[PDB]
């Protein structure tokens, strides 16, 4: 009977509050209470990305740290080259309301989806020299909100149909779909080994998946609402979340818990967006108010902010060689950042 | 010669 | 975890009156503006009553205005609703439904058939 | 039902984690962050001349 | 600057041509957000501009008077809208399609319109109401078994507008409960605002052919507001 | 992809032909299009480039006032009007395509070639021919005037075969990035100035003569090929 | 009455507003947001104002000069500086003028086919009417300045005068009949900030040209005449009230955007 099910149900979530509670045995403010603050971080729009004729949602750098897509609900990807500033492409969009892109780790494929179900897999290494659409990875039941590239033959997609699939683009079907979320998933980030990836899913739920496995192994659940982003930190071992409760939180794998809270009561909006730096003691966290805080991921003091965009900022890159954050806004532009010494 | 503010500030 | 461990309901005899109390934990309670929402037995999940996070805006269907008050304890992050003249239509489970983010004035998805920030649901069988 | 018997379910898979303490969680990760220090940019910019942004 | 270099350069500044292009059409056509419930009739709205001018979305692209309009009804998406619909932040319009007939499930419209209306998102978004289905409205009104005033005791004390133009014949019960209706969504939409977006009531119904010309005017009269707001002329 | 050119043949000393290619399978109007010449018995020359949309035409000096470069892009076509032709210009006249941006592969695919019969860097590659046996591992140099490496850092040197009756197939471009249909038999290295073009383990589809070429700055200018004999 | 408006104030007023608009312009010039038809005719209209204040002020700076005995041109080498300069501040003032009427144009087309308005004003033919304006700003000037002895040149520039107020006037008007209009549309839903708006336009506009076409038609009135010279007297005031209009627009038009300021604020 329901009664019984919901009674088990409090009982190993008590079970799981009081292991977690266990090996709580000090926090990671205390721990890192002795290492010496990271200094004022200062980032100076060394490049503005401007051609989108709308708001962007999503970006992703290439691996080569050089090629950027952004997807506008303009209906347009571009691919930048962001040393030169440069469209590289301009990719026609079936569907304007676009919400998501990845570009493939090797650059022969990118992806975009968003309001109409599909993800569509775009072939940029294409001997007729026109990028074209490869698949539409059709069987999605809502919005697609975040993709990720494996593999060029396989590509994680998370939908507003409260799951998550991975697909074999060769075939377009899903070769394994992930079902315990209860709101719409919003963000995926893939482990640096792949194996696993985690995705935060309008429940305040952050669930830790097993590409292979097919099976949730870890639910964290510290948020207090709609987790918009997610990064794991660069060991893999850890993730980030930032959520329409205006916090951040980073969350140990292997803990099972909410290692800090990266919040300011001067900070009332949603996260939009969230990466790590290349060592993981930077946690860039884009915002609903226009820009984008770094915290220090070990203290949880805000190191700097990006104050640059006119708009909601809605993505937020960090380079794989580290060089450079790119932040994306409503606003249409695109905004690459370092600094100097 | 006169180098006048404008043009036409006087008649004629 | 966001948890709404909504109670106070069972049977009741028209014209009666309950309190309905929803225990609210691990969200900050007072940043959220809070809704009551219902599914009488076949319908729909109805919305019945909002209160803002100051507790100084209100709103009811009508078809419950006079009827029903909703209240509001900040320090004791728990949601009342204080319907008070009763009648076989409100024969429905009540739900504690949260707003989904803080400080917006705006609720979509309260009524959602899921909704992740809503109580478990209070039944509540009037005779 | 079938809901709440597969969450059970998952509950069950989620108890059994083998957890390990908060602190060496801690440990682990600010030992990555001085492990990749230098080897950020973000964290310790890199001379003008090494940006490739402004080169 | 290498010549392979100087001919990407030459490669994006066609790239950029091609994105001005894509500028004057995408400025030049007029987006629109279709919302309703299952009751509203918004799918006959679409059939209507169609004909007479586990897919997530539906593009409905229609022109009057040269001008171009894309009207996006939600497809097959979850009953929970907050996150997509921020996607519609830069409308032109949303055509808050409303079955007025259906008093039990206008209190769920109302809300749905008040949810709308006060999104942070669609704070400059103005809506037009479709108030669809006033043939049965007007028969629901004189073949009155279901009273109005169960569901809004408001009505009761409510009568109808100095505004008010009922078309001849129509029995003055059918215009106090057509304009409660709207009124009920007005006192929504004057509530927030501060004049960055309003709210434009129409009664309709399904055999109505003008409703593209209707969503046509809504949508000059929107972007003169705005205008004439940038000017600080209203 | 498939390129084809006409309107080669015969002509009289000063005459004139229009050279049409024919584009058919690939975007050709978002190709920049080369003619390179190959004179009977001689090496590869670059002859006219016209780029994406025209917007910019550069010519061998050989024909800058004399040869014009066109395209219609609605009917996938190239044109070279050539004029005032000479017994210089009699060649094997190769239609080749290419695309600039980053990581694009520049002269990746070579049209068959018309032949006309009328009645600046240095590229050496200094052994005109090697003779190999199949298995072996050869290497292939080349050399430039100016090094090519330039400073972003790309070092620059293309390498294409030409097999005995086929055009040329681009195998590397900017100096080591192997081209999407060449086998990693081939792999390129060099200092800027000086170049090697290693085969690893030949096969006889791997006979026929070897252009290095730069495409620093135009004029584009290629060696004068290394033959290999099996 | 003479106002008597001195050099000093004149070069004053004068590089006020050269301050003014080029902090206009540079803010456009920056901030691409702002490659925007109508904030390219704001643009222009700042850079008209600009060259009118610059000219002005340069034209002040020479005959400071030459009276302070610092400069020694005579006859026709200062008749020819004289004469550029002021076929430079003639040409920046049609400029001018015209920008305010583009203006109004852009903002009706915006109005009234406000749904084609991305169909019909655009940065081509925003750029074309802005070339074509400088140009024939260019070489009416030229043939002003040069024929500046003949009737038909006041009466012509008096008459562009007349045709822009009643252009801008017309435009304005109509587009606050289209406010009330939706006013009254607004109050009929919900049951003077627009004409205050068209008295700031239309005021600062009469009160700042027209002083200055007024004493370039009392020529055509008065070669000779006592009360009409009363008015000739007050020339350097109708000039200094031409520079206050080179002030006041850069806030009637550009800082009447937030975006402006922000772009000012950023710099
Ligand atoms: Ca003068």
């Amino acid at each position: 009977e329901l009664d019984q099910l919901r009674q088990e149900a409090e009982q190993l979530k008590n079970q799981i509050r009081d292991a977690r509670k266990a090996c709580a045995d000090a926090t990671l403010s205390q721990i890192t209470n002795n290492i010496d603050p990271v200094g004022r971080i200062q980032m100076r729009t060394r490049r503005t990305l401007r051609g989108h004729l709308a708001k962007i949602y999503a970006m992703h750098w290439g691996t080569d740290s050089r090629l950027l897509v952004s997807a506008s609900q303009d209906g347009k990807l571009i691919i930048w080259d962001s040393y030169t500033t440069n469209k590289v492409h301009a990719i026609p969009l079936r569907s304007s309301w676009v919400m998501t892109c990845a570009y493939a780790p090797s650059g022969n494929y990118v992806a975009c989806g968003g309001l109409d179900n599909i993800c569509s897999i775009y072939n940029l290494k294409t001997r007729e020299g026109n990028v074209r659409v490869s698949r539409e990875l059709a069987g999605h039941t809502g919005y697609l909100s975040c993709c990720r590239f494996l593999d060029d033959n396989q590509i994680v997609t998370s939908s507003g149909d409260t799951t998550c699939a991975l697909w074999d683009i060769e075939t377009g079907q899903q070769t394994t779909t992930f079902t315990g979320h209860t709101g719409d998933v919003m963000s995926l980030s893939l482990a640096p080994d792949t194996r696993l990836f985690v995705s935060g899913a309008c429940d305040a739920s952050a669930k830790l998946w097993d590409v292979r496995e097919g099976m949730c192994r870890q639910t964290f659940t510290g948020h207090e609402s709609d987790i918009n982003a997610i990064c794991f930190f660069p060991n893999g071992n850890a993730f980030a979340t930032g959520s329409d409760d205006a916090t951040c939180r980073l969350f140990d794998l292997r803990a099972d818990q909410e290692l800090m809270t990266y919040s300011h009561d001067n900070i009332i909006c949603g996260i939009t967006s969230v990466s790590f730096s290349k060592s993981g003691r930077l946690l860039l966290a884009g915002y609903d108010d226009f820009n984008c805080n770094v915290w220090d991921a070990l203290k949880a003091d805000r190191a700097g902010v990006l104050a640059g965009h006119d708009n909601r900022v809605s993505c937020l890159g960090v380079t794989d060689d580290g060089m450079a954050v790119a932040t994306g806004s409503w606003d249409s532009f695109l905004k690459i950042w370092n600094g100097s010494s | 010669y006169s180098l006048e503010h404008x043009r036409w500030g006087k008649p004629v | 975890q966001v948890q709404l461990q909504e109670s106070g309901g069972g049977l009741v005899q028209p014209g009666g009156s309950l309190r309905l109390s929803c225990a609210a934990s691990g969200f900050t309670f007072s940043n959220y503006k809070m809704n009551w929402v219902r599914q009488a037995p076949g319908k729909g999940l109805e919305w019945v009553s909002d209160i803002s996070q100051s507790g100084a805006s209100i709103s009811y269907t009508g078809s419950v205005k006079g009827r029903f008050t909703i209240s509001r304890d900040n320090a004791k992050n728990t949601l009342y609703l204080q319907m008070n003249s009763l009648k076989p239509e409100d024969t429905a489970v009540y739900y504690c439904a949260r707003c989904p983010a803080p400080f917006t004035r705006d609720c979509f998805d309260v009524t959602s058939t899921t909704y992740a920030y809503r109580g478990q649901g209070t039944q509540v069988t009037v005779s | 039902i079938a809901q709440a018997r597969k969450l059970v379910e998952q509950l069950k898979m989620e108890a059994n984690i083998d957890r390990i303490k908060v602190s060496k969680a801690a440990a682990d990760l600010m030992a990555y962050c001085e492990a990749h220090a230098k080897e950020d940019p973000l964290l310790t910019p890199v001379p003008a001349s090494e940006n490739p942004f402004r080169e | 600057l290498s010549a392979e270099d100087k001919a990407a350069v030459e490669r994006s500044k066609m790239i950029e041509k091609q994105l001005q292009k894509d500028k004057q059409v995408y400025r030049a056509t007029h987006r629109l957000l279709l919302l309703g419930a299952d009751n509203s009739g918004k799918s006959t709205i679409v059939k209507q501009m169609r004909i007479y001018h586990t897919s997530g979305i539906f593009e409905t692209k229609f022109q009057v008077d040269k001008v171009n309009f894309h009207m996006f009804d939600v497809g097959a998406q979850r009953d929970e809208r907050r996150k997509w619909i921020q996607c519609f932040n830069d409308v032109t319009a949303i055509i808050f399609v409303v079955d007025s007939s259906d008093y039990n499930r206008l209190q769920e419209a109302l809300n749905d319109f008040k949810s709308i209306w006060n999104n942070r998102w669609l704070r400059t978004i103005s809506v037009i109401l479709f108030l669809n289905k006033q043939d049965l409205l007007a028969e629901k009104v004189l073949a009155g078994k279901s009273k109005i005033e169960d569901y809004f005791p408001e009505f009761a004390r409510y009568t109808t507008p100095e505004d008010a133009t009922p078309e001849p014949g129509e029995d003055p019960r059918v215009t106090r409960a057509k304009y409660f209706i709207r009124d009920e969504f007005l006192r929504i939409s004057t509530a927030s605002g501060d004049g960055r977006h309003y709210c434009y009531p129409h009664f309709t119904c399904s055999v109505d052919t003008e409703n593209a010309r209707r969503i046509f005017n809504d949508c000059r009269d929107i972007i003169q507001r705005m205008h004439l707001r940038q000017y600080e002329l209203l | 992809v498939q390129l084809v050119e006409s309107g080669g043949g015969l002509v009289q000393p000063g005459g004139s032909r229009k050279l049409s290619c024919s584009a058919s399978g690939f975007a050709f109007s978002s190709f920049g299009m080369h003619w390179v010449r190959q004179a009977p018995e001689k090496g590869l020359e670059w002859v006219a480039y016209i780029s994406s949309g025209s917007g910019t035409i550069y010519y061998a000096d050989t024909v800058k006032g004399r040869f014009t470069i066109s395209r219609d892009d609605p009917k996938n076509t190239l044109f070279l009007q050539m004029t005032s032709l000479r017994s210089e210009d009699t060649a094997m006249y190769y239609c080749v395509r290419s695309i600039y941006y980053y990581g694009s592969s520049p002269f990746d695919f070579w049209g068959q070639g018309t032949t006309l019969t009328v009645s600046d860097i240095v590229m050496t590659q200094a052994t005109s021919s090697v003779p190999v046996t199949p298995g072996e591992s050869v290497s292939i140099s080349c050399r430039s005037s100016k090094s090519l490496l330039h400073s972003n850092g790309n070092t620059y040197l293309y390498w294409f075969l030409q097999r005995p009756g086929q055009s040329p197939q681009l195998l590397i471009y900017r100096m080591s990035n192997l081209a999407s249909g060449v086998p990693d038999r081939f792999s390129g290295s060099g200092s800027g100035t000086a170049f090697t073009l290693t085969i690893s383990r030949l096969e006889a589809e791997d006979v026929g003569v070897y252009y290095c070429m730069q495409h620093l700055e135009y004029p584009l200018t290629f060696g004068a090929g290394t033959k290999l004999e099996l | 009455l003479e106002v008597s408006i001195s050099d000093g104030l004149f070069l004053s007023l004068g590089l006020v507003s050269l301050v003014e608009n080029a902090l206009v312009v540079a803010t456009i010039a920056k901030n691409r947001n702002l490659h925007s038809p109508m904030y390219c005719f704001i643009c222009c209209l700042a850079l008209s104002d600009l060259l009118v204040s610059g000219s002005n002020v340069l034209e002040t700076a020479v005959i400071l000069l030459l009276e302070a005995g610092a400069l020694v041109a005579r006859a026709a080498v200062l008749q020819q500086l004289d004469n550029v300069i002021d076929v430079i501040t003639c040409s920046s003032m049609l400029s001018s003028l015209c920008f305010l009427g583009a203006i109004a144009v852009d903002r009706y087309i915006s109005i009234f086919y406000a749904l084609r308005y991305h169909s019909i004003v655009t940065l081509p033919r925003a750029r074309r009417a802005v070339a074509a304006i400088w140009v024939a700003s260019v070489v009416f000037s030229t043939l002003f300045i040069a024929y500046y002895d003949h009737v038909a040149v006041l009466l012509c520039l008096v008459v562009f005068f007349l045709a822009m107020l009643v252009l801008m006037a017309v435009l304005y008007v109509h587009m606050l009949a289209r406010a009330c209009q939706h006013a009254q549309g607004i109050a009929r839903l919900h049951k003077l900030k627009g004409a205050v708006t068209l008295t700031i336009l239309l005021g600062i506009f009469f009160l700042c040209w027209g002083p200055f076409f007024l004493h370039l038609t009392l020529i055509v009135l008065c070669p000779e005449h006592p009360t009409c010279g009363c008015i000739f007297k007050n020339f350097n005031l109708f000039l200094a009230l031409i520079i206050c209009n080179a002030i006041i627009d850069p806030l009637i038009y550009a800082f009447h955007s937030q975006e402006l300021r922000r772009t000012l604020k950023e710099v």
